[PDB]
Parts: structure tokens; C-alpha cells; sequence
RNA sequence: GAUGAUCAGGUUGAUAGGUCUGAGGUGGAAGUGUGGCGACACAUGGAGCUGACAGAUACUAAUCGAUCGAGGACUUAAC
RNA sequence: UGGCACCCGGCUCAUCGCAUCCUGGGGCUUAGUCGGUCCCAAGGGUUGGGCUGUUCGCCCAUUAAAGCGGUACGCGAGCUGGGUUCAGAACGUCGUGAGACAGUUCGGUCCCUAUCCGUCGCGGGCGCAGGAAAUUUGAGAGGAGCUGUCCUUAGUACGAGAGGACCGGGAUGGACGCACCGCUGGUGUACCAGUUGUUCUGCCAAGGGCAUCGCUGGGUAGCUAUGUGCGGACGG
RNA sequence: AAGGAACUCGGCAAAAUGACCCCGUAACUUCGGGAGAAGGGGUGCUCUGUUAGGAGAGAGCCGCAGUGAAUAGGCCCAGGCGACUGUUUAGCAAAAACACAGGUCUCUGCGAAGCCGUAAGGCGAAGUAUAGGGGCUGACGCCUGCGCAACGAUCUGGGCACUGUCUCAACGAGAGACUCGGUGAAAUUAUAGUACCUGUGAAGAUGCAGGUUACCCGCGACAGGACGGAAGACCCCGUGGAGCUUUACUGCAGCC
RNA sequence: AUGAGUAGCGAAAGAGGGGUGAGAAUCCCCUCCACCGAAUGCCUAAGGUUUCCUGAGGAAGGCUCGUCCGCUCAGGGUUAGU
RNA sequence: UCUACCCAUGUCCAGGGUGAAGUUCAGGUAACACUGAAUGGAGGCCCGAACCCACGCACGUUGAAAAGUGCGGGGAUGAGGU
């Protein structure tokens, strides 16, 4: 099956309503790290709220 | 499946070569036409 | 029991009725071994106000005396009858004169009416697995019809122009829709004319054995390398050999139709 | 579970040794039968001489089946072959003897004569 | 139910046998999170086998441990290390011996990685 | 349960894994003795092994924190 | 150089009409047993095969019954040349030559990622005069609706007799539907055993890899029917 | 599980036989075959045992199962057609169509007859009527039509084995589908803010009239409509072509 | 431009540890595992004409990534009386 | 340089079956043709790999491919393939 007619700009913009991303989980810097992710390591030194690992 | 072009250097020179063209009159006419147009390569 | 009646048989009746006018003379083929049971009342009811001759094909396989007696019975009944062997022309020469004598009345009426005499139009009709195509091929000497050793070979009626003298119409065999007397059905099945994959072969073999014991005890005695006449069938079956318990029934019916025995008739 | 085109074997001295079912009686669209039911069958193997003949259409009662019957108390029964007894419309044995074991369910279906003639009833 | 890991049974068993003997030598490895969660069930069973210690148990673990050098100087393979100086470490601790430690995804395909180590 | 969704839980706790007892399944483990020339049989022993099923037990993971979310409009009748 | 009328079968899914096949209620014409005929009624139901081109078609065996029709053959971007329907071949009939008829037969290629409206499921917003957590009424809509035997009534109503109702009770089936794995079975590729060939752990004994899970005998949880439980009863 | 062709135009497809030895083999026949016809029996390991010279016989021991896995023929009846082995529409038709061995008719005395070329020059052939061109048939046994022995991916019919073809479906494995990270096209397309029912209309309405329903936006599925999309899947007509046949004409070929 | 962030990414077993690097599932090294083996082995035709070796590179080409390449720059390489 | 036919020169075909002519001994004879035994190895012979075809079904049909793949099938010392 091929499209019967082209789709206007309005319909396309209305279809793309739910096509977006999500703001991630933001937590505290572990062991003065840099703003690590929830239930994960610090970007600086792999720290768990100050519990460094790896 | 075998495609129609199976390259071979000897047959190419024997059929479309310079001396084959120069052997007969029509080949000389072909060479004259290609010279008149100015093609960089002529014969084969 | 025996019910075989496909659709081409039904269409044959309608075609014959729709092309009845052109017919001049009718040949009704009847097997010699069973002259009375081989007649078809269903097709005879349609066929009236038309002269006809009874033909007895496969006359080499039947006893001469009983066939001649049946010929007399047909003759004094009020109908002309003849005995013919299709595979080798025995009585084929004496049918054109008979047709001429029968149709001479209309022929002379037309001649005095002021037209040239024309070809005789004949229609051949009968039950399947009788020589309704071999006879045509012999008569035309051309081998133009298809023949086989099983019923139901041809499927459509066809015109055959034999010279400037005959126009023959062929026809697939026709059977009545429902049998009434089981003995007639048994005899027909024995002689062929039925597909043989619709019927019970054991009953056919039993009928053959009991008829043989009643009529030709000596031929049953000679049989094929065994000499006994007990009460049951299992005595003869296990002559030459797990062996086939009762598939030998086919053997019993295999040879008889090929006349391994001598000539016989069931009447 | 007997159905159309299922070959049973007779267990009586009538002359028929194997039958083939044609239809299962007792319903608009019934397609299966079990122990104690009645079926219509055609005889496929018989002696040339005898009471019954090949090709005859009769009716019979099932007495044995590979899958048996679930009894009330949770007990199950099962045999090793499917067998039937040819009967008349009045529910009497056409033959004279019954061979082999016979299921007890027949007794509750008022098949008293067959049960009586049976050698051993389980 | 067990995870399938998107492979045939034979290859799944091969991966499990490879990883469970790579962990015993190294004592901490880095894999994907869904592949390290399916691994914690086998290492602890092997550790219990090592803690049993009798000959019948040792020949049971010999069918699930590959032949690798492990320590170099004293020439002890994976099985000898498992039965020698690991069953002695976990002598009074009954239960879990492993720790799963999540971290971020990786550049190539965004799969979430994790580190699994002995306790 | 396609993904969202729904439901059971988040250290005053039995949500999942492991461990210890079971239930089912299979059918007499390795080792060592004895008998036989040998293939093999017997004892130690309803033995050994056991994915998804039960009951106990915080041994390992369910830390942090972040975001959202009211102060009750107007008129007329009975206070 | 006549006469005078007319202008594709099968599969999977269904839905509607009544001009009613069965079941319900009636007059009747018909002892009862029955049967025939004519009204009112569309809720549900309305079969498996053999020969066969299913035809101007035969038969077998059941059932309370095996109704007639409309929807672009109802239905090919859902499936089947299986008829129709092509280029290769035999026989045929007509023809003065270029050809005419199909009269019989054998073989013989179409595809499509769903844009919009439609149907079947599942979510995200906001609204509902304060924010929330539960429990709910019911304007409306959909589902279900079928029948057979046997015992009593008592052979009593009847019928000289032979023969025989019957809808009030009571049991028990057929088909269909909804659930579930305690029983009987099925599968059950990270469960348990037997065994062939070859290769590997230095060798014996113990084991691993590959050969459709190498092949065989069993099989827990889960999912299941052919297994089990229940339903359509009335009543206003 | 139970049944075993009940499906269907049709056993299409799938299932079933298969290896090594030892017994046993029909009708028919062109006497060569048919024929691996059809049907039965045995295979593991140990000892006896340089086993006689690698047995064979004997004794024993295990499992449900002994060519223990992979690879190895399904079989039997009856009719047409063609004798057989072979060749054909590359890319719809592998056949009963073509060829074939044999038979028969006709021309040719050698610069042969036939062909290719305007001619020179060649093939036939360096060959000579037991040898060469051109037609028609198509083995060989019985007649001036009748025989199927052997062969066949041939066309019709039947019977065994065996089974998910089905009564009636149920689980399990793998690659897609689905979610996430990377990269990222196509046919189609007048603008569209694109319901339903009875009517009307070039005659088959999301767009017209009357009425009934319907909060805004998405994801996974189905295929009734948009006379759905792409190469018309065919009835006329071209005082449109090409091809073909002459008691239609007129030219040039050859021969007399 | 729409279809749309949709179909596809062209048969197949990899796992872990080190190293380089601004950046590593894809590059290099090590250890296990796995497939072909009458070839998925080696040697030399037709054919191609710099694709061969070493050092640098991250525009474009590799159906993703790339510190890598049959890609881009520089250099170098083919010895016959048999 | 693809395909049709022809001309001159090379090259390829794992294994296993059946057993013609001829020859020798010899019942038979006076010796045959015919018995058997031994030897012998013919065939547009048989089963079947490499090789060459293309009969059935399924998939693919904006394909891996402008004629392919998978499982079965025919010929396979010759009127052969290259
Ligand atoms: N012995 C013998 N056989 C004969 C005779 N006539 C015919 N046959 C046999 O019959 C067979 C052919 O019969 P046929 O005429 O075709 O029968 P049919 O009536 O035409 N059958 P259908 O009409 O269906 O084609 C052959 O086997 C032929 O040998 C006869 O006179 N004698």
C-alpha cells in the first residue's frame, strides 16, 4: 500500500508530539565527584556517595 | 551464470586492433571519422 | 451393492434424445453370454418408432448352441438379430444389406419424391465394455476410435463418416440408475462393464464358483492342476502359494474373463 | 475413542472377523464413541460360508478400547485392543459365545445377556 | 525461569563456563548488567562445592572449570585455587559471596555495564 | 506484560538471589573390598544428582536525593 | 426475394429479510396413537461420506430438522485455475488457397513494507469550582436464548378389541459456551539414566567437545485437551 | 494421546525402506532378461584359541534397543502412448513432440546429379551405382491391421507400509517482529480542519440534502473502502503497417 | 519535501585480562573456546596494473564505530647460459 | 569474448556390480549345436561420488541474485563434459 496523499505540516507536527527524551536521574556528587547518576558510581572516581570504587 | 563479457587481450587486438582496421577500406574510413571528431583514443 | 452411475451417463441420455431426429437406423449391441440381462430397458424406453437390429458381439467366447437358440428366440420374438465377432470380421459383411432392406421403404419413397439416394445414418448403443468402438474401427478399417480393456474409455459421442455410404454415431455405455435383481448385477459384474473398484469381488467369485459347480462340473474338475469339488472355496484358493487369504479371488476372476476355461454362457 | 473408518475386531462366533464403522448413533453431530455405545458397521472380513457375509451392514456394541472408562471412585480401566459384539435391535447376542474379558459398564446399560455369556468380567 | 541471553543452549553453557572460571582467577570482572545477574547463581554453587571438599565434589567441579594457569609462580590451576585458598576464605560466611556493582553504559551500543567481584 | 500499564516490596524487611531443611523426578553415585580366567555381579546405601515448587535464615543487592502537589470565583434564597 | 416474438465452484469469517424446515401458541379436517390443511410468530438450531464434470445426477447412513433467499461468485492489497484462459503437441468436421469450428485430450509464472477513514486491544493530556485515598448508584451497551431419550402419572383418556395419549413431576444425554490443572494424557533444548564414532584433560579409572537436543527410556514448574467443574432452570 | 486418507481435483507435502552376509524367488519373454522380483534369518562384549591356519563351531554377560550416532532402494497389480540410449521452446510447456537403427520411391556414367557464388573458385570427393543427392515412413514377430518382452521424472486407474494431510489442534528451539544505542531509503502525493444511515446525482458519495452519533494526541494488530498502487490480463477501429494466397495485373529468374 | 526517524544494515561463536589513545564491543598482545579440512589448505593460469613493504592521517569511502584498512600522503621494492 | 554448428590440437571421469564373443576340459557323439567346469572381460549395460543438467515442493519477488537458495531427482566410457 502506498500513501494516497501527502501529509500536511500540521499533521506531522501533531504526530511528533510524544517523540521526545526524558531528563535523567540527578543525585549528589560522590566523594566530591561530578553529579553522579542514581544507584551508580561517581564520574570522578567511581564513588558511591563517597564510597569510591574502580 | 556466464556474463557476456569474458575479457581476453589477444582477441581484442586481433579484432578491434589498429592493423585490423588498417587492413580493409571500411576500417580506414572508421579511422578517418574518428580522426575528424578528434577522439583522444582511436582503434584499440 | 452395485450403484455405479456417473454424470456422463446422465448426459448421454440427454444428448441422444436431443439428436434423435437425424438417426435413420439403430444398432443395439448386446453381449452373447448374457443376452437377456445385458439389455437396457431405460434406453429402450427412449428408443421407439425406430427400426433396430440386435447384435451379439464377443460371440467367440460363448457356446454356439445357446447363442443360436437365443438368436432364434429374438427372431421369432419380432426383432432381427445377428451374431458377430468384432475382433475378426465374421458376420460384419451381412449388416449393410440388412440395413438397406430395412430402410428400403423410406429410400424408395424419397427416390420417387425426386432426390438422389444418400448415406445411411446409424447410431450404435449399448452397455459399456462391449465392442461398440472396436466394431466401428473394423467397419471403417481406419482405427479411429479409442479402445481399452476396461469400462468407461470413451466419454463423448462422435460422428464417423465411413465413405459415402455410412454415417455412424458412437456413444459411451449407459447403465440404469438403480438395479433391481441382484443376479443380473452379479452377471454384469462378472462380464465386466463395471469399474470393479466399486463392487465386492468376493461375492462375484462365490457366484462364479457356484455357477461352475452347478453347470460345468467337468470344467471345474480340470480347473488348473487340481481335481476336487469340496463344499467351500478355500480348497481351490490355496493351490499355489503368509499367503493371500482371499486375494486369490482376483485370480479366480482374472482367468475366467480371459477364457482360460473353455467357452461357456450364463444365459 | 472409536470414530468413522476405525477397524475393530469381533469377539463372537458369528463368522465376521473384522468390521469398519460407518456412523455413530445418538446425536446430531456426535463423532466419538466409548465403551458401552452402539455403532453401525460394515463387515470387511468373513468366511465364504457362514451366518454373516462380507459387505453386510450390521450394528454392534463396543466392549474393549485402548482408552477405557473413568469410574466414579477414581479407578481407571484399559485394554489392549478394540472389540465389538454384533447385536440385534433388541440388544441380544447374534452369536453364541463371547471371547475374552468384558468391561463391567455394559451391565449398567441393560446388556445383561452379553455380560452373562462373558467368561470373565472386569 | 532463566535468561536466554540471545544464544543457543550450547553457546550459553560455553559462556557460563568461560565466565565462571575467568572470575575465579581475576576475582573481579566487568561485563553487562543482564549478563552478570545470570552469573551469580553458578559461582556460588561452585564455591559451595569447593567448601564441601571431598573427592566426589572435586570431580564434580572438574566438569565445569576450564584449564587455565591462574597463578604462575607456584603453578596452580583454577581448580586448585578454588579448592585451596577460596574455601578457606569463606569458611564461616553462609550465603552470598558475590557483589554486583552497576555503572554507566558504553559508547558502542549503550549497554549498561556492571562490575561483579567476590566479597 | 510487545513497550507503556497493573500488582507485590524498598533495611521496623522476607521482593529477588544465595544457604539449610523438605516435596516431586530419576533409579542404586565416586572410592574401597569380596566372587569370577574375563565380560561382569554383590556390599558399604531408597545411594548420588536435582531448572522453574514450598518453610526457615538479612549472608549479597533494594543508599542517596530529586520533582510535583490547596488556602477554596459570582448571584440569589433559607442563618 | 417466407412468416412475426422478443431489446465459476471450494476454504476462513459473517450479517440481514420471512415468502417457516424443527421447536412454541391456535383454529381446524381429525377416535387416541396419528396424520393433512390453514392462520400468529425470525429467539435459537438447521450432517458426515462413496461414485461423480455433483446435473439438468446417482446412492449410503444418521438427525427434532437436514428452509428459501439478499449483501458487485457476500468475501483474491484474506487463500485456492480447482472451471474459465495464451504461446508446444496429437487426432477430428467444414473449405477451391491464403483458413474456419472449438469436437475431444496431455503440459503450462503476477506482485504490494498500510498514508486516510474503518474495526480489535493498550497508554499519555486536560476537564468536572479546594486538594487527595477508597467504596459505589446506574442513564446506556453487549452476552446468553437449542433440543432428544427414559421412569412415574397409569395402559390411567380412550378404543368392543387390537392398539394408545399426555404436559404436571423426576432422572439422564447430544451440540455449544465459560473457567481450571486435584485426576487421565501431551510438550517440557541449564532435570535424571543407557549407548555408537572420534578427539581432548601426560596413562588406567573418571570426565569435557561435535555428530538434528548425536540417538534412545522417563520427566517437576509453566502452557494445555482428548481431562475435570458449572451454565442456558424458571418466574413477573 | 485415540483413529489412520475420514483432507483433497489428485496420498501434493511429510512419514516409512535403505548397510553387510545366509536361505528363497512368479506370470511373461525378442531366451539376453524380469531380479537387489516378492518373502524369511543373523550382527553387541568375554573365554575357548598362534582359533583350523584369521576362523567356524561352542559356552557365557549386559540394555527397552546391538550396521545402538551420520551417510546408503519403499513395494506389488491393470490399461493407453512411444520400441530402446539420446534432443528440444537460455528465462512458463521435457512430452505422446524431434532424432534414431531398419524399410521404400526417385535422380545421377563422372568436368556426375545437387548446392555457394555475377564470374573466377569450391563442397560432393580425390569418392565412382555394394557410391552419392532429394522425398515418405520409422525396432522385430504375425496381416498389408494384430502382438508392451525390456525401457519412461510419460498419462490414467487400484492394493500394502506409513504417517499432523485432518477429526481438532497443543507445546518446544532458532532467524524476524517488539524496547534501547549508531546509521538511515522507496513506490505514491491538486489543497484538505478527512464520521454513520436512508435518499439524490452520467447511473456505485469522507466532500450534496435530512437526521443520528462523536473530548485532544499517540503505540501494537486486521485488511471492508478510497472503482487503492505498478506493469491492459481485451472488444472495435484504423479507407495504419507487416506477413500470406491467387483463374489480379506487369516486371526479370531460369529452362525450351 | 511526504511516506519517516519507518523498512533495511547482505548466511556463520565468541569470553576475559593487559596496551595504546583526547576518545575503544570493532585496533594490537595473551589465554581458553569454536568452524573448514576432496577445503574455508598450497601453487600458478586467464584477467587486473601498485592494490606489495615501511613511516605518518583522521575530510571523504568502510551499510555502525574506529587509534585500523585493498582509503589519503611520502619514501622503497621485481636481478636468469639451464 | 554470450549462445548455434563446424575445423586443428590438449585435457577429465572416486568406488562397487552383471558376465558376451573367443579359448581349454569335456556327458553327447563317430564329432557336433547342445551340459556343466575353468579362463576371458564385451556393453550408446546397472548402483553411485567429482562434473553436467534442470522433473517436484517451499522461500524470495522495491530479492543475497535483472533466473538464485534448501531438500528430493536424471546422465555419469559416451550420439560424453571442458
Ligand atoms: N474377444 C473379443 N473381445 C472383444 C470383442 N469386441 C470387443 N472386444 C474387446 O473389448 C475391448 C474394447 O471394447 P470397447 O468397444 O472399447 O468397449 P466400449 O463399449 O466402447 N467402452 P466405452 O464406450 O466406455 O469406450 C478390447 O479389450 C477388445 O479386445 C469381441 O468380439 N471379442
Amino acid at each position: 500500500a502506498v500513501p494516497f496523499r501527502r501529509t500536511s505540516k500540521m499533521k506531522k507536527r501533531l504526530r511528533r508530539t510524544h517523540f521526545k527524551l526524558n531528563v535523567p536521574g540527578m543525585t549528589e556528587c560522590p566523594s566530591c565527584g561530578e553529579m553522579k547518576l542514581s544507584h551508580r558510581v561517581c564520574k570522578a572516581c567511581g564513588s558511591y556517595n563517597g564510597k569510591d570504587i574502580n | 551464470m556466464k556474463r557476456t563479457f569474458q575479457p581476453n587481450n589477444r582477441k581484442r587486438s586481433k579484432v578491434h586492433g589498429f592493423r585490423s582496421r588498417m587492413s580493409s577500406k571500411n576500417g580506414r574510413l572508421v579511422l578517418a571519422r574518428r580522426r575528424r571528431k578528434g577522439r583522444k583514443v582511436l582503434s584499440a | 451393492t452395485i450403484q455405479w452411475f456417473p454424470g456422463h451417463m446422465a448426459k448421454a441420455r440427454r444428448e441422444v434424445t436431443e439428436k434423435l431426429k437425424l438417426i435413420d437406423i439403430v444398432y443395439e449391441l448386446v453381449d452373447a453370454r448374457i443376452p437377456m440381462s445385458s439389455r437396457n430397458p431405460m434406453i429402450e424406453d427412449i428408443l421407439k418408432n425406430k427400426p433396430r437390429i440386435m447384435l451379439l458381439n464377443k460371440a467367440d467366447k460363448a457356446d454356439a448352441a445357446v447363442t443360436q437358440q437365443w438368436k432364434e428366440h429374438f427372431e421369432n420374438q419380432g426383432i432381427r438379430s445377428l451374431s458377430i465377432n468384432s475382433v475378426n470380421g465374421q458376420g460384419l459383411n451381412q449388416i449393410v444389406p440388412a440395413s438397406k432392406e430395412i430402410l428400403q421403404e423410406k429410400f424408395d419413397r424419397m427416390r420417387a419424391k425426386g432426390v438422389k439416394p444418400r448415406a445411411i445414418r446409424a447410431l450404435i448403443i449399448g452397455i459399456p465394455n462391449v465392442g461398440k468402438s472396436t466394431l466401428i474401427n473394423r467397419l471403417a478399417k481406419k482405427n479411429i476410435a479409442k479402445t481399452g480393456d476396461r469400462p468407461g474409455i470413451t466419454t463423448s459421442q462422435q460422428w464417423v463418416k465411413v465413405g459415402k455410404e455410412l454415417e455412424l454415431l458412437d456413444t459411451p455405455g449407459i447403465l440404469w440408475p438403480k438395479f433391481e435383481d441382484e443376479l443380473v448385477g452379479l452377471r454384469l459384474a462378472v462380464t465386466g462393464a463395471i469399474k470393479d473398484s466399486i463392487i465386492n469381488l468376493q461375492d462375484v467369485a462365490v457366484f462364479g464358483l457356484r455357477f461352475l459347480e452347478e453347470h460345468y462340473p467337468e470344467r471345474l474338475k480340470e480347473r488348473y492342476g487340481l481335481d476336487e469339488i469340496p463344499e467351500d472355496i478355500a480348497e481351490l484358493f490355496d493351490a499355489i502359494g503368509l499367503i493371500n487369504y482371499d486375494k486369490t479371488t482376483e485370480v479366480i476372476i482374472r482367468d475366467i474373463r480371459t477364457e482360460k476355461f473353455g467357452r461357456l454362457s450364463f444365459e | 475413542m472409536i470414530q468413522q473408518e476405525t477397524r475393530l475386531k469381533v469377539a463372537d462366533n458369528s463368522g465376521a472377523r473384522e468390521v469398519l464403522t460407518i456412523k455413530v448413533l445418538g446425536g446430531s453431530g456426535r463423532k466419538t464413541a466409548n465403551i458401552g455405545d452402539v455403532i453401525v458397521c460394515t463387515v470387511k472380513q468373513a468366511t465364504p460360508g457362514g451366518v454373516v457375509k462380507k459387505g453386510e451392514v450390521v450394528k454392534a456394541v463396543i466392549v474393549r478400547t485402548k482408552s477405557g472408562a473413568r469410574r466414579s471412585d477414581g479407578s481407571y480401566i484399559s485394554f489392549d485392543e478394540n472389540a465389538c459384539v454384533i447385536i440385534r435391535d433388541d440388544k441380544s447376542p447374534r452369536g453364541t459365545r463371547i471371547f475374552g474379558p468384558v468391561a463391567r459398564e455394559l451391565r449398567e446399560n441393560n446388556f445383561m445377556k452379553i455380560v452373562s455369556l462373558a467368561p470373565e468380567v472386569i | 525461569s532463566y535468561r536466554k541471553l540471545g544464544r543457543t543452549s550450547a553457546q550459553r553453557k560455553a559462556m557460563l563456563r568461560d565466565l565462571t572460571t575467568d572470575l575465579i582467577i581475576n576475582e573481579r570482572i566487568e561485563t553487562t548488567e543482564t549478563r552478570a545477574k545470570e552469573l551469580r547463581s553458578v559461582v556460588e554453587k561452585m564455591i559451595t562445592l569447593g567448601k564441601r571438599g571431598d573427592l566426589h565434589a572435586r570431580r564434580q567441579a572438574a566438569a565445569y572449570i576450564r584449564n587455565e594457569v591462574a597463578n604462575e609462580e607456584n603453578n596452580q590451576d583454577a581448580l586448585q585455587k578454588l579448592f585451596s585458598d577460596i574455601a578457606t576464605r569463606y569458611e564461616e560466611r553462609q550465603g552470598g559471596y558475590t557483589r554486583i556493582m552497576k555503572l554507566g553504559p558504553r559508547r558502542g551500543d549503550g549497554a549498561p555495564m556492571a562490575i561483579i567481584e567476590l566479597v
